């Protein structure tokens, strides 16, 4: 449809505007706000390709997670909670959530490793407190 | 619509299932209900015993009183008070047999195993006061056994007298410290501070000084236990939001006196071909014929002495002294145990560098413990294991290739966060003292930037067919056993399998590293937080890939 080319051109522009601008942030906004649908949900293929292109994207953009998204924290956790809720849209699929958690381990974990106490604490507070929240 | 209900909600009591686990206590190879194990422990000399009602006599088994307690203590005590009562009573036992050198101590190993089923039973249920006291009582038992406190490095010739008694109880007691502090870790992030007592931390500092015995051959079951205890302390540190208080308690002297022997650990070698071999000590992790088995969490591999743990209690006769656990009647078919031991000591080295990178995170700002001596030794680790892998752990077809990869990438994270922010400790001393390690840690991931290595589907599959055959057989064990939708796939799952495996074995090859990791070794050079290389030296590495 209109998003198969979105993921294809996403990886194409990742190759193009690589290095020797930075409208990659608008694309990250679009690819955070462009997956909460059931319109083609049964086509796990295109969703997988777009979200894994996002995986490689933020793999090429740990620095995007140290931009301090206005909310009292960095971009890391406002990333990962939207992550989590797209997952709870798509909860069951075993390998989908498998590679999906692996993608968070290549994005949110990369942010914590790049920084120090700040990023680590931001992630810890939210997930320990959401563990307590669910229990 | 509405959620439904139940007429006869039959909840087994928490202490009910407690006695379940406790009575059927068992340790791998200790074939029994370890409560029964205990039931096979009579002690003639001590004919008088009683702490919280603990009657014991000549031919009167430790276990007979153990069952005594367990049973009526169920109706008397609650969950955590049951825990505490076991801890303290069976701890008085721990002691008065430990300070009773005339008797043998077959009690304390499985007593401590019981202590572990206790400890494990729940994190939240188990209470930090009880946990506090358990470690203190273990320290008192070690003081009572001053003669056999550590393992002094030829009266020892295949004779398991105190080796299957006091020394076996030592491994058990060390695994107990480990799991004690692990349940402390699991206790919620709010209520550690009561545990944080310099009584606790000084006693541990001493027991660590006895375990990582640099001057006497340190039993590796014990080494594992102690380094894991350190990991647990550092983790409860990362956890207690009011970390300033705990960090105030942990002396900078504590930090140093521990992390220095952790250096002496991380720089003892991992050599499967001789792991179970008491040869060049202070390097090869022995734990050979002399002493190898599980303990209380450790799946050390074979658990060779495991079935001997059952063979410790007659399980066919009342014994005043331990039934011989043979020291080298032991196992041996093929070193998959040595391979898993490599992976095991590699997870030990991982724990070391893990708490290292973790203190580099919390102590992000100026820190007497982020001194850059950290930089020196940890970057040494990085470059050293990089070399070992690309030079010897290639072609070797082990699962341990993956774990050495974990080691290198995680110490990369550590030195990188050191690079990016925490130069406020760094000086030219450490800069030039270790500039080679850092700069080449950088280039190793730089040169990976080709992306022309794989570019395809016909080659890295064959590369893994070459070296990664082990983890390939494990991805097949995965596709066959260990997951669920490995059948009638949506045409993305298997594709992800193959990209992941291909990049994986590449990551074994120190090539085609995670491009995040490529940048997270590029930026230390190119970002000028420290300009390692002048303009007359930067191009000298730029040439090595083009540029």
């Amino acid at each position: 449809e209109s998003h198969v080319k979105y993921l294809d051109e996403l990886i194409l522009a990742i190759k193009d505007l690589n290095s020797g601008s930075l409208k990659i942030l608008n694309t990250l906004i679009r690819n955070l706000k462009d997956q909460r649908r059931n319109n083609i949900m049964k086509n796990d293929t295109i969703f997988s390709k777009t979200v894994s292109a996002l995986a490689l994207l933020l793999e090429y953009n740990p620095f995007l997670l140290v931009m301090k998204d206005s909310n009292g924290n960095f971009e890391i956790q406002r990333l990962i909670d939207d992550f989590l809720n797209i997952s709870v849209l798509n909860y069951d699929n075993y390998h989908r959530i498998w590679f999906m958690r692996r993608k968070l381990g290549s994005w949110c974990k990369a942010c914590v490793e790049f920084y120090g106490k700040p990023a680590k604490f931001q992630l810890t507070a939210h997930f320990e407190n959401t563990m307590n929240l669910y229990e | 619509n509405m959620v439904p209900l139940n007429p006869n909600r039959i909840i087994p009591d928490e202490t009910s299932l407690f006695l379940e686990s406790i009575l059927l206590h068992q340790i791998i190879g200790a074939d029994l209900s370890t409560i029964e194990i205990l039931n096979r422990l009579k002690l003639d000399y001590i004919t008088e015993f009683k702490f919280k009602n603990f009657v014991i006599a000549k031919g009167a088994p430790i276990g007979k009183s153990i069952v005594s307690l367990l049973l009526r203590c169920k109706k008397t005590l609650t969950l955590d008070r049951f825990i505490d009562t076991l801890l303290e009573d069976i701890a008085v036992l721990i002691k008065e047999i430990s300070v009773h050198p005339n008797e043998s101590k077959l009690a304390v190993p499985f007593l401590v195993a019981l202590m572990y089923q206790i400890v494990q039973f729940r994190p939240s249920a188990t209470h930090n006061l009880a946990l506090k006291d358990c470690f203190l009582f273990i320290c008192d038992l070690i003081r009572i056994y001053h003669h056999v406190l550590k393992v002094p490095i030829h009266v020892e010739p295949q004779i398991f007298q105190y080796e299957l008694i006091d020394y076996l109880i030592i491994s058990y007691s060390f695994d107990l410290l480990e799991g004690i502090l692990r349940v402390l870790q699991s206790h919620p992030k709010q209520t550690y501070m009561e545990f944080f007592d310099e009584n606790i931390l000084k006693s541990f500092e001493f027991v660590y000084k006895l375990a990582l015995t640099i001057s006497y051959k340190p039993m590796v079951n014990v080494i594992f236990s102690a380094v894991e205890v350190v990991n647990i302390i550092t983790s409860i540190i990362l956890n207690m939001d009011n970390s300033s208080d705990l960090k105030s308690l942990i002396s900078g002297s504590w930090w140093r006196d521990c992390i220095t022997r952790l250096y002496a650990l991380l720089e003892k070698e991992i050599k499967s071909g001789d792991v179970y071999n008491e040869n060049v000590d202070t390097t090869t992790l022995h734990m050979s014929k002399y002493h190898d088995f599980f303990g209380l969490i450790r799946n050390i591999g074979d658990n060779e002495l495991g079935g001997l743990i059952s063979k410790l209690i007659y399980t066919d006769r009342l014994q005043s002294v331990p039934r011989v656990i043979s020291k080298e009647d032991i196992g041996f078919t093929a070193p998959i145990i040595g391979y898993k031991m490599e992976k095991w000591l590699l997870k030990l080295k991982d724990e070391v560098l893990n708490i290292f990178e973790n203190l580099l995170m919390i102590y992000g700002d100026d820190a007497t413990i982020v001194n850059g001596e950290m930089l020196i030794h940890s970057s040494k680790f990085l470059s050293r294991e990089q070399a070992l892998m690309i030079e010897r752990y290639v072609g070797q077809d082990s699962p341990n290739l993956d774990l050495r990869c974990h080691l290198i990438e995680h110490t990369l994270t550590i030195i990188y966060r050191l690079w990016k922010d925490h130069f406020k400790q760094l000086r030219e001393e450490q800069i030039k003292q270790v500039e080679s390690q850092l700069i080449m840690s950088l280039w190793r991931f730089l040169v990976c930037q080709t992306e022309t290595v794989t570019a395809n589907e016909r080659e890295m599959r064959d590369h893994r067919h070459l070296v990664d055959s082990l983890h390939d057989l494990t991805i097949k064990d995965q596709a066959s056993y260990y997951e669920d939708a490995f059948e009638d796939l949506p045409e993305y799952i298997e594709e992800e399998l193959k990209m992941q495996l291909n990049k994986r074995t590449g990551r074994i090859m120190q090539v085609k590293y995670d491009e995040k990791f490529q940048e997270m070794a590029r930026t230390i050079l190119e970002s000028k937080s420290f300009d390692l290389t002048t303009l007359e030296e930067a191009d000298s590495l730029y040439i090595s890939m083009g540029l």
